């Protein structure tokens, strides 16, 4: 259980640093592609800020 | 008048001159009814289409 634990800690821990990918934070858009189709620049970097 | 402003989007910003995103400055303007218009209709300014 010691080295299943560390490999365990380190491969759960890197999942969510990838998933934390497809949240928000208060955007109209997790992806960033579609928030440059849909926004004018001046708007769209305080989305992307 | 409302158009004159950094990253607007109309019919003179966007064929007759654009402001700059970084713009720093003032504008101004005010009433020339007496002046720069004629009982008729003047056509001495043009614009793009």
């Amino acid at each position: 259980g010691k080295l299943q634990d560390v490999v365990n800690q380190n491969a759960q821990a890197l999942n969510t640093l990838v998933k934390q990918l497809s949240s928000n934070f208060g955007a109209i858009s997790s992806v960033l592609n579609d928030i440059l189709s849909r926004l004018d620049p001046p708007e769209a970097e305080v989305q992307i800020d | 008048v409302r158009q004159i402003a950094p990253g607007q989007t109309g019919k003179i910003a966007d064929y007759n001159y654009k402001l700059p995103d970084d713009f720093t400055g003032c504008v101004i303007a005010w009433n020339s009814n007496n002046l720069d218009s004629k009982v008729g209709g003047n056509y001495n300014y043009l614009y793009r289409l």
